[PDB]
């Protein structure tokens, strides 16, 4: 009945996903304009995706051949925003990454290629851009053999020249290995004797399910030799689809887009059974959700369709999809997943511009949410300055770039809240008064803090005795004495408090728990003074992976890096070293790990350790504090 | 006998097992796993006194572990319960530091014969005892 | 118009779209107006237990 | 530590043949099971004695016969 949906792994830019649009002709007409060099449909879908020469997201096109549906979707493989793509491999469980025939396939592609494994769906290599020089047309394809780090074995090669042989192979002899494997075949490995090369594909079709080895390929898709025979396979090769209609229908969503036309659609495959058009239906949030229209994704142009097939996945408007919602419930389906492995790639400001047009902007950080899943943000800091978790270089751009053409707005920010934590330098005596020299309230206390170790935290003790420390009013002292935690004199947060509370003389008649409270803030920015300030900086562990040839150029980056050296082991032909640096540049040593490893950097850390302390001059963030009662009252203490 | 290849001589106190603030990496910039220097360098070490700073050859090989042969510890850690005072050089002929005599000092000399190459074990007295005159040491003749 | 807050403290920051219903606050010069806790991106206030109607509480699990 | 590691026959077991020569330098299968046709012939030379030992001493669970050197 249906097809299982092919895959497109195009790592490192490897330009497969351009070669699908190839598919589509191939799968044509019989009217369409077949495609053309450059940008070009193709499925393009989004305005400003192929003027920048890679698409923002994957997409996805019908298509089908052998008297089969074929659907497929590219490539997601650029930069950067590469988990995006990892949502498409629920779509299908086929995949037919392009390996580059520079070197082999590229290192980038390799952790969408282990990633491959995670999905446990079959997969296959494929020699893109096979008509070029350089080539490696007996070289290279063994370099793809030692990045599988398996045993996968192409079922053709040929060499070329005008020519672009695949039928004619292949692996005579030495070729059936994962047939030993087997234990069906490997028993007929034991009779010896020539046989069928057919009778060897029965086998293979059972380590085909496991996706023990990549299926064979060659021919780049721009000398059409092979971009055809070779798609015939993708027929033959994916697994079947799960035809039934027995019900009752289940599903869930894959991905969506805030198309301007739209406004939205939240397509999602149909894991068994079929919804009828214009029809209530179950959903995550436990109410009725009919699909008032769906239509499939045609590579040419939209097309409406009455019913979806079993198995099939197609756009459909609703008034409210979450992310993973079950069509049931519930689709019991399970594997492992990462967002390239970081909580936060280097967040950066994106402030609006303009004092009130930016604020719209931030309404448009909502439509962000709306794209691709992999994405969070919130105003934790106090001037509200946004924080994406997006990261990456280029896939900032279309970001950026999406500002520009889906809203009307744009900013630039990188430096981020300092996230200073000054403490104060030493002990020091200090006290409210007594009586009425004086200022409100007439309620006083003597604050005495002094010197603790680092990332000790505030501390207090009630060190006057009853009753004048009072039951209820004393606690007072204690909330208001965190109020003056806010911010010390440069604004910097309070850090290693130790504030220990003796003396407190007050008048009954007039006192009030609130008095004590007001007066107790002061004596935190008098007791703040004699300290001297103290800044002091996080520097949170940051370990990293480097390959140990390049390793010798990673301690080049440390002398540039203000993290000091720490222990490391080696790992085979990996590397990596248990660093230590600021987090005020550690957003910095991202870049640092994709230039001199060459591709294969990876690091990860987590905050951690308050203590640090680094020059020069002791700036401090502005400002603390106001918008509370007797602040003006302060001011009368500076002179 | 084969040459340079990655040995080297570096590591602190014996009694230390698995250092890691010391050398650290430095032990590990090899293929030789962490492990292998306390489950094995303590292997020596309990047949002698513990906490002395031996160094020791650690000549790597492809196969996973290596070869090696204790040496004998420096004179300059030897020169601290053997003369009282734990300090050493900083101030060599500004002031006396310490002292001690040519017939303790020539006393232990042999026992570090066993590394050094001489000819006779008065050619390697004043050896060892012309350190200490790096230290700012007077040895009493 | 200045709506005012009620209940005991908020999530809002900045923007922030809140549903606003009316009825003077008798104290703040300026302000006739009260915010809908417990609806759209307002939530209510933490740990509500009586008159939980009001500022949108649920009604607890336990 | 150079004894020769000669293969006089796979023995009854000659599929299970196919698995110690396989892991004995990484052959192929197709080249595992040509090498069988290929008897006598040595499988490995100037291994240690204790390599050899093993690979045939897993000869004997086969079945199949050997020829130390």
């Amino acid at each position: 009945m249906k097809i299982i949906n092919i895959g497109v792994l195009a790592h490192v830019d490897a330009g497969k996903t351009t070669l699908t649009e190839s598919l589509l002709y191939n799968s044509g007409a019989i009217t369409e304009l077949g495609s053309v060099d450059k940008g070009t449909t193709r499925t393009d879908n989004t305005l400003l995706e192929r003027q920048r020469g890679i698409t923002i997201q994957t997409g996805i096109t019908s298509f089908q051949w052998e008297n089969t549906k074929v659907n497929i979707i590219d490539t997601p493989g650029h930069m950067d925003f590469l988990a995006e793509v990892y949502r498409s491999l629920s779509v299908l469980d086929g995949a037919i990454l392009l390996i580059s025939a520079k070197d082999g396939v590229q290192a980038q592609t390799r952790i969408l290629f282990h990633a491959l494994r995670k999905m446990g769906i079959p997969t296959i290599f494929f020699i893109n851009k096979i008509d070029q020089n350089g080539i490696d047309l007996s070289t290279v394809y063994q370099d793809i053999k030692e990045k599988l780090s398996a045993e996968i074995v192409i079922k053709q090669k040929v060499e070329l020249y005008p020519n672009v042989c695949v039928t004619n192979f292949t692996e005579s002899e030495q070729w059936d290995t994962v047939i030993e494997g087997n234990d069906d075949l490997l028993e007929k490995y034991m009779s010896g004797k020539s046989l069928e090369a057919l009778e060897l594909e029965q086998e293979e079709s059972i380590r085909f399910q496991n996706c023990s080895l990549f299926p064979l390929y060659h021919g780049s898709a721009k000398s059409n030799i092979g971009i055809d025979n070779l798609i015939e396979v993708i027929t033959n090769k994916f697994y079947s689809s799960t035809h039934r209609g027995p019900s009752e229908l289940c599903g869930n969503v894959f991905k969506i887009e805030y198309t301007k036309k739209r406004q939205r659609l939240a397509y999602i495959r149909l894991y068994s059974g079929v919804l009828h058009l214009r029809d209530s239906v179950r959903v995550s949030e436990k109410e009725k959700i009919k699909v008032t229209e769906m239509y499939t994704s045609i590579n040419g142009e939209l097309c409406k369709i009455d019913r979806a097939y079993s198995g099939e996945i197609v756009i459909l408007q609703n008034e409210f999809l979450k992310l993973n919602s079950v069509l049931g419930d519930t689709k019991l389906l399970p594997q492992r997943k990462k967002i390239e492995n970081p909580h936060p790639l280097l967040q950066t400001t994106v402030e609006p511009s303009k004092p009130e047009q930016r604020e719209m902007l931030l309404d448009a950080l909502l439509e962000i949410s709306d794209s691709d899943p992999l994405l969070r943000y919130y105003v934790d800091s106090t001037t509200h300055e946004i924080i994406l978790s997006f990261l990456g270089k280029v896939q900032m751009e279309v970001i950026s770039a999406l500002l520009q053409e889906k809203y009307h707005v744009e900013i630039e920010i990188t430096e981020p809240t300092v996230i200073y934590m000054e403490r104060p330098l030493k002990n020091a005596e200090y006290t409210i008064h007594i009586e009425v020299p004086p200022n409100p309230f007439w309620a006083s206390i003597g604050l005495s803090v002094s010197p603790l170790p680092l990332g000790s935290g505030m501390q207090y003790e009630s060190s006057v005795s009853l009753g004048y420390l009072n039951q209820s009013f004393q606690n007072a002292v204690m909330e208001g004495i965190r109020y003056g935690c806010e911010q010390g004199l440069y604004g910097w947060n309070v850090t290693d408090c130790k504030i220990c509370f003796k003396y407190g003389l007050y008048y009954s008649p007039v006192s009030t728990p609130a008095d004590f409270r007001m007066l107790a803030p002061i004596v935190l920015e008098q007791v703040l003074k004699k300290a001297g300030t103290e800044l002091l900086e996080p520097y949170l562990s940051f370990k990293i992976y480097a390959p140990q040839e390049y390793l010798s150029r990673a301690y080049n980056d440390a002398p540039k890096y203000c993290a000091n050296i720490v222990d490391t082991q080696l790992k085979n032909n990996e590397v990596i070293l248990s660093g230590e640096i600021p987090a005020r540049c550690i957003q910095e040593y991202r870049s640092d790990l994709t230039f001199f490893t060459n591709g294969r950097s990876v690091c990860l850390t987590e905050l951690k350790g308050y203590h640090v302390t680094t020059g020069e001059p002791v700036c401090q963030p502005r400002r603390p504090n106001s918008r509370i009662d007797k602040v003006r009252y302060m001011f009368n203490k500076i002179t | 006998a084969k040459k340079v290849q990655a040995y080297v001589k570096l590591q602190v106190a014996a009694g230390m097992a698995n250092p890691s603030p010391p050398v650290g990496p430095a032990l590990g910039q090899q293929g030789v796993n962490i492990m292998e220097f306390c489950k094995a360098f303590n292997a020596k070490t309990d047949s002698i006194e513990k906490g002395l700073p031996i160094p020791v050859v650690i000549t790597v090989y492809a196969d996973r572990s290596f070869t090696f042969v204790t040496k004998t510890p420096p004179a300059a850690v030897l020169l601290k319960k053997a003369a009282g005072i734990k300090s050493g050089s900083g101030k060599p002929n500004k002031d006396k530091v310490g002292k001690i005599s040519r017939a303790q000092l020539q006393e232990i000399a042999q026992t570090k014969a066993a590394d050094m190459t001489g000819a006779d074990i008065e050619a390697m007295t004043r050896s060892i005892e012309g350190t200490a005159r790096s230290m700012g040491l007077v040895v009493e003749d | 118009v200045t709506s005012y807050i009620g209940g005991e403290g908020h999530n809002l920051q900045e923007h922030s779209v809140i549903l606003i219903r009316g009825g003077r606050v008798k104290d703040l010069p300026g302000v006739r107006y009260h915010t809908v806790r417990g609806a759209l991106d307002c939530s209510g206030v933490k740990d509500r237990k009586q008159a939980r109607s009001k500022y949108g509480v649920k009604r607890p699990k336990a | 530590t150079e004894f020769d590691v000669i293969l006089k026959a796979a023995g009854a077991n000659k599929v299970a043949v196919i698995k110690a020569v396989r892991g004995a330098t990484g052959l192929g299968l197709k080249e595992a099971k040509d090498l069988v046709e290929s008897a006598p012939a040595a499988l490995k030379e100037g291994v240690s004695k204790d390599d050899a030992e093993a690979l045939k001493k897993a000869l004997e669970e086969a079945g199949a016969e050997v020829e130390v050197k």
